[PDB]
């Protein structure tokens, strides 16, 4: 997988061009903002469980999904969905730190859509939980990294749907 | 420490230290004086920080110091303050080491099992660590306050 | 108790192994539910992709009969 | 220095193969006795 | 890159980045402003350093341009100079990257296997990379030389 | 042909072995099963 | 897999018949060419690396495959391609000595086209390299076993294409 | 057979065919004429050998031709003779094949489950095979009869 | 494995005390001697192979170890050297980067005497080889950084013998 | 493991000598007896179960060993004893083929006496069974290879006892 | 301890059985070789120190064992190694006289390996010395008792290894 | 036991070298500090009982240790504990004089942990007493030998804990 720097490096290596003004501009644009990415990642790591809590509270729980009959019935399915929620949050944080969605395209979306189809998982409910996580994360991190996290959250949600 | 995490990382591949690792080791040795000064400043004010943090914790969560509380009684409160002092010591160790490697092995692995066996409120201990963080950040300049507080949030997140 | 029937390819890109690496670069094998997550994570970590997943063994209702 | 020991052993490293050891080790790895076609290998090897 | 290396360990151990890991991730970017012009100067010499390195290595080892030599002939010399240019480009990609990633992942993991059927002398390539490392620092200041020498040391430390 | 590198983890060192050292050994009998073909299938099959 | 003798023996076993005149003629036709196969296999085994070098130089080197954007670009992919070249040469020797492409179907061609499609490898380039190996092997072995060697390389090329 | 085992072992070893491994191939191609002659000499008397082994087996085991035996009745006696002809065909297959692999893959794997489901004496079948070996050894020459008895005794040990 | 930083913390933790003046003096001394270590590590690297060759020529070769009967008589016994070495470098370059014996006792020098006793491998010869590399690295590294490299090499040799 | 040829070649290599007349005469003696060992090994492989058959019937069964309280009592112990007896027969065959007891010492004799002491297996009874198969093998193989077969069984019996 | 006669007597007493034909045959087999053992034991007893001297010259001394860093270096360790060698020779003589390695099991091999592991002694070198005494004694005694002497030295070497 | 001079001599003798510049500099490094060590040892010997009294007063007595249920209760146990304190002080003095903790490893810490665990002695209390003695000794001796004295007390404490 790739981040901003590695993406620039191999995207130039494919046609064998040295780093030019546009390439150094892209690298500078990445380096000028990643410190806010570091702060947002630290805040997200410190508040991971609360984010999954509020996303589940405002998007999944108190519903027929958690009622008998939904996908979120039984503590086993509850723990599985919350573990999936945690995995989505952590990979979103990795994507935000890296500044490239290749990490999501490889270690997140690969073998997930058809797996959810075969397991009967509600894709709409999963997308709603992802947007709940994005809302909570944007509330926590602040204006500095809100859009930076939101773009990759939207990437994951659009990949799922 | 960062030296441990860097040298052993370049030993699992059977190579010398990478040129990418003949860096941040360098940043660590450069910032070693600042880290030592911050650790000494925290160590000098260990009793004030512990006392004020315990005060704030007992106001925020008065149920623990109630009759049905884990820390009810003068010596049960003494043990709670001793635990807070232990975590302050671990935070200073982490600050000097430059990594949370020592505090992780010393006071985080198995803490859930220990506190569940003792029947202690882990969220209450986390709030106590947060109060210690606030009191410590009140005694430091902004950069050093952020540097110590980041380890404090590590402890708060790990006890969770 | 249910085994997912999947197919996948996994390329090794750091060691260039030099013997019978054709049976290890594309496979279909029944994998249990309890081990399917850890097995599927390995393909993504190595860098390959899973081509298909099929539940095969059981029903999507779950509830009783899940344990094994 | 050195606070514990697991002891030493008597190791016999291999210097070279020379067909006989290779055939015997290949037979031993399957634990099956010499094959019918494996028999003639020793025959012409001793004939050479 | 440094971020790629850190995220690799974090995902392998199934955890977030560490408290000593973000300290290194932030220190990798703060010197990026200085380091950007460092590789830029090496970038704007790319068709000159290798051209002057050809006469420095082929004069040292005169059997590379002889009847019994691998680089005998104009077009055979051209391949060796193009290899020098490739490795110079890769080392610049790594110096604008951080860790060994751009060189090791692309044109370092299996040079022995490439030359296994290609017949190009590794001990000669050692002196070639030594010469490249020696002829590329002088364009830089010693302050930049300190930020350049390890980045060139890895090639002749790996192929060895 | 290079040194066979045995990669290790963060607790133990990683090792290297000369190729010629293992080239004079008993040459490592191994057992492998060829049966992914299709499972449901199409190729040459047979029981092998 | 099966050789000539094993193939005829199995074909007679499926019908439950003792070995007849036609099977005896087939066995004699295999036996009369036993020595030449051994000599050809010895020659190819002794000259194996040189065949790969000549085939690579005549088929895949000095082209866009080795340049950036090519499949064989980077030392990992170059070593992988030459290792596949050695695989094809060794298994072609196996098929030529056994007198049957059954092993070629069983252990080489099975899933090879689909895995090359998944990885993006040039099938036409691999076919050209295999034909270069066939030419070199036919040159070295001589008239005695040239077409016996070349039929199995043609089998590999036709299975790939 | 011999070729299959040699190639399988070499490929498991991950190397070319050994110089010693090709020696078995050369020996096989040398002895193919003699083994084919012995094979035809066995096949020219399939019913006669089955006959004489029939007298030997019936005289040695009145158990099998007893009321409690499985040969009581001309139909099942004919079935037993057909089985003996089957095993003679299998052993001549193995003789031509040079390795016992066809014999193993036709008639000794699951033969125990065979004759247990059929309720038939495995020692009686082994005695019949041994009588067949004696008749065949009388019908051939001693040197080739050594290898033929090797195959026959491998079969006898397999059904036991 | 421990460095100075970890060693002081581990020693001050079992007795449950905060870092006092003595601990801050030890850590301060290591931090002040933290640049020559890094420079000499890079110097030992790059020139590693020539160091090994010179040490081998100075101590190992030109003795009974190369004549018939020696434990470096043929190649592959010679090849187990350069290897065997490259450790004793590699390690102790780690030691004079995270300066403490620790690593040298836990990874390299621990049961090595037992392994050598079970495999032959003259311990006196492999200690003379260590001292040869000590001399060559003292020559290459510099005047002041010749020491502590001499310290770790002497520790390795003394522990082995 | 080692055999006659490998033992001789290593014995002259360790000195650093050319293979002289005495060594060629020992290889003379080994090579002139080769086919007898091969036919003996073929006979043993063909009659392995029956050799154990008569050996058990003459040395072990119909005694106190098989009755309750005996070591070989119960189906598990009977199967284990016969598997051991077959192990001894097969490794004696390997030693006879190789012309050396190094394989027997390396992979059978070490740990055997200690394991039997640990489990309570009667070593005298095991030696009796080995002598039983020695007599049976001498009967089967005949004058040509009787002594050559019996020497390794005697070696195994002496090593155990 | 036990000799052949005492071993047979104990094997029959444990069954509570009078001596039968098999026991009489075993005792007769020991009796017919009594004199050769006595003659060989007298030979070794007369030439005890010469056997140790030649064994040390052939296998131990003039090596790295007697040089600095060796386990045989210094007068104390040299005396210890020769006294161990003498112990092995004397108990080998006792075992050869008694026709049973039970004395070697009881008084020498029991714990010797773990003592050597604790002391750091090279077990490989000890095995080499034991074999060297083996060939020296085999040369001295002659064909009559060569194998009978050699079996117990081999037993000691296998017990140590 | 071994000291600085004997340690240098032994670590040169086991490698069979003569006294070189490094060992010479080590030995003058010991020689230069001879007077300070002997003066500190004389001071400690003159103030032996007072140091133990003050350390016991600061760390052990006037607590639950000397009350019933404490390990230091009863005259026998009190005398044994102060005897142990005298043990630690005297061996620390010997180690300080010799400049080597080898005497501490050989004659103090070997099996002490298991002995204390068997007897029920509080190891943490023992380490606290050792540290109190170290503080008092550092007070008495002065900066001249305070560090050298403290390193061996710290070695004892680290070994015990
Ligand atoms: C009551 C004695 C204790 C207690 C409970 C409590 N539970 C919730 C919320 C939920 N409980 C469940 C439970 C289940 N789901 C299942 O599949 C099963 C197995 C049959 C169970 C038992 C679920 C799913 C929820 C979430 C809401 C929902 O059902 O949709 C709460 C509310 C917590 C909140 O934050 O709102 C509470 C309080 N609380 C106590 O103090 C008792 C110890
Ligand atoms: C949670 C918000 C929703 C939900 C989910 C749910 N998931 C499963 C089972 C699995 N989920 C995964 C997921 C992943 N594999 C990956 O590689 C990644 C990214 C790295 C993900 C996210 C997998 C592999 C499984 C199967 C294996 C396993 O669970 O160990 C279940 C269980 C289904 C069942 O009962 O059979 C559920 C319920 N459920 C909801 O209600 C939410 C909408
Ligand atoms: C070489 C002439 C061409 C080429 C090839 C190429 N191949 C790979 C990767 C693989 N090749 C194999 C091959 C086999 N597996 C088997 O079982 C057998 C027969 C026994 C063969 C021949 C496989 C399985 C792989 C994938 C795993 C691996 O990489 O080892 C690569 C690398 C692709 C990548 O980077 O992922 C390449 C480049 N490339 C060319 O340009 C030539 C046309
Ligand atoms: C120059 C200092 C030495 C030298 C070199 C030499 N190289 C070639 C040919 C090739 N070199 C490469 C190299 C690479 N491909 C990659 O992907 C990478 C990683 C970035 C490298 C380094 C390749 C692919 C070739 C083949 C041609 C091609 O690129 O298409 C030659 C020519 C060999 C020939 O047979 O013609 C030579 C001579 N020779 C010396 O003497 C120097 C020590
Ligand atoms: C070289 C100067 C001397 C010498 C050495 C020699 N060593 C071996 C074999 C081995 N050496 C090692 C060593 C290590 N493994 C480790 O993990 C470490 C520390 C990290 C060390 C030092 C081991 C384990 C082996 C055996 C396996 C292997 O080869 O990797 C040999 C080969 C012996 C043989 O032929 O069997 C030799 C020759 N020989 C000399 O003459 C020098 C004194
Ligand atoms: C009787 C219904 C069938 C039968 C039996 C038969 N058995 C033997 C000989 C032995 N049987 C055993 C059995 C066991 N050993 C155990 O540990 C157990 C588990 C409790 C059993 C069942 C043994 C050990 C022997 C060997 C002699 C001995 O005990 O010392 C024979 C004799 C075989 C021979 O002499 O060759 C026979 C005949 N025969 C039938 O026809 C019945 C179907
Ligand atoms: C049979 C004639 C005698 C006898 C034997 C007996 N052996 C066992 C158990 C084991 N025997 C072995 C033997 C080997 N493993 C090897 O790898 C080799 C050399 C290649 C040998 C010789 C082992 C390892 C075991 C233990 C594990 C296992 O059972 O497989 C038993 C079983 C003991 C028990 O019940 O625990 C027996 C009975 N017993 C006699 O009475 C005969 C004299
Ligand atoms: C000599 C050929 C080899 C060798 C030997 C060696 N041994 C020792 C020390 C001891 N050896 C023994 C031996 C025995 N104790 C017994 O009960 C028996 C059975 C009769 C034996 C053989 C013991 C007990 C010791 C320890 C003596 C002590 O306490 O000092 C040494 C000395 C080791 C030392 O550190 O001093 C040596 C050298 N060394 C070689 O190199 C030869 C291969
Ligand atoms: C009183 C008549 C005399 C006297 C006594 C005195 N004692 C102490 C201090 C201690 N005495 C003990 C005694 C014991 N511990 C035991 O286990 C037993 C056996 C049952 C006894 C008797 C101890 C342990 C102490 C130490 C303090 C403690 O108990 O924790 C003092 C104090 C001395 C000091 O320096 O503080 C005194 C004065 N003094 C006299 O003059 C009387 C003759
Ligand atoms: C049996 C296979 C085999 C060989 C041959 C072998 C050789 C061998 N040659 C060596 C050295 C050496 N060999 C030579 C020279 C030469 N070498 C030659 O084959 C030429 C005839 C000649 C040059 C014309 C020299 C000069 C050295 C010293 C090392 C050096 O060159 O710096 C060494 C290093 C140890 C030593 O100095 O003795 C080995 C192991 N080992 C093996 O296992």
């Amino acid at each position: 997988m790739q981040d901003a720097i590695t993406a620039v490096i191999n995207n130039y290596d494919v046609q064998g061009k040295y780093l030019d003004g546009a390439a150094l501009d892209k690298l500078k644009a990445y380096f000028t903002t990643g410190a806010v990415r570091v702060r947002a990642a630290a805040v997200i790591s410190s508040n991971a469980t609360t984010i999954i809590k509020e996303a589940a509270a405002k998007a999944l729980i108190y519903s027929d999904l958690t009622r008998p009959g939904g996908n979120m019935y039984t503590t086993r399915r509850y723990a599985a969905c919350i573990r999936d929620m945690d995995y989505f949050l952590r990979y979103a944080t990795y994507a935000m730190l890296a500044g490239d969605p290749s990490i999501l395209d490889e270690r997140v979306l690969n073998g997930l859509k058809e797996t959810y189809n075969s397991l009967g998982v509600p894709i709409a409910a999963t997308v709603g939980g992802i947007q709940a996580m994005k809302e909570v994360v944007g509330g926590l991190v602040g204006p500095d990294a809100a859009k930076e996290a939101s773009i990759y959250f939207d990437y994951l949600s659009s990949g799922l749907s | 420490s960062v030296l441990t995490k860097a040298i052993v990382n370049a030993d699992a591949e059977a190579r010398y230290l990478s040129p990418g690792e003949l860096d941040r080791i360098k940043s660590f040795v450069a910032s070693g004086e600042r880290r030592l000064r911050i650790a000494q400043t925290l160590t000098e004010a260990r009793e004030r920080i512990v006392k004020q943090a315990g005060d704030q914790l007992f106001q925020i969560r008065p149920d623990v110091v109630s009759p049905g509380g884990n820390a009810y009684g003068e010596k049960m409160t003494a043990l709670c303050l001793r635990d807070l002092d232990y975590y302050l010591r671990l935070v200073t160790y982490g600050i000097v080491a430059g990594d949370v490697t020592p505090i992780e092995e010393i006071g985080i692995i198995g803490v859930k099992e220990m506190y569940n066996s003792l029947q202690t409120p882990i969220p209450a201990v986390a709030e106590g660590v947060r109060a210690m963080k606030n009191v410590a950040t009140s005694l430091l300049s902004g950069d050093d306050a952020a540097e110590a507080g980041f380890y404090f949030d590590y402890l708060v997140g790990a006890m969770q | 108790s249910r085994y997912f029937k999947v197919t996948a390819c996994i390329p090794s890109l750091k060691r260039v192994r030099t013997g019978r690496e054709l049976q290890n670069t594309f496979f279909t094998k029944l994998v249990p539910y309890e081990n399917w997550f850890t097995e599927q994570q390995r393909i993504q970590k190595a860098g390959g992709k899973v081509l298909s997943v099929k539940l095969f063994t059981g029903v999507q209702g779950a509830n009783t009969g899940v344990g094994a | 220095s050195i606070r514990g020991t697991s002891g030493s052993t008597v190791a016999r490293p291999r210097l070279f193969r020379t067909v006989m050891t290779e055939t015997i080790n290949g037979i031993n790895a399957e634990d099956r006795y010499p094959n019918s076609g494996e028999v003639s290998q020793l025959d012409q090897f001793f004939g050479d | 890159s440094v971020v790629l290396t850190t995220i690799m360990n974090a995902d392998q151990q199934l955890r977030y980045p560490s408290v000593g890991e973000l300290e290194q991730i932030k220190n990798f970017m703060e010197d990026s402003a200085l380091r950007l012009k460092v590789a830029k100067t090496l970038s704007d010499a790319n068709d000159r350093v290798v051209k002057q390195a050809s006469a420095g290595l082929f004069q040292r080892r005169p059997d590379l341009n002889n009847p019994g030599g691998n680089a005998y002939g104009e077009k055979r010399l051209g391949s060796c100079i193009r290899d020098l240019g490739w490795y110079y480009r890769l080392i610049t990609y790594s110096i604008v990257a951080g860790n060994n990633e751009p060189v090791e992942r692309i044109g370092l993991t299996g040079i022995f296997e490439m030359y296994r059927v290609l017949e190009v002398p590794i001990p000669a390539m050692i002196e070639s990379m030594r010469l490249l490392k020696k002829e590329a620092l002088e364009l830089l200041s010693p302050a930049e030389a300190e930020i350049a020498a390890p980045y060139f040391d890895y090639v002749i430390g790996a192929m060895q | 042909p290079a040194d066979i590198v045995r990669p290790s983890s963060e607790d133990r060192p990683g090792l290297t072995l000369p190729y010629i050292y293992k080239l004079s050994a008993d040459s490592l009998t191994t057992f492998k099963m060829t049966a992914i073909y299709g499972a449901d299938g199409r190729p040459k099959v047979n029981l092998s």
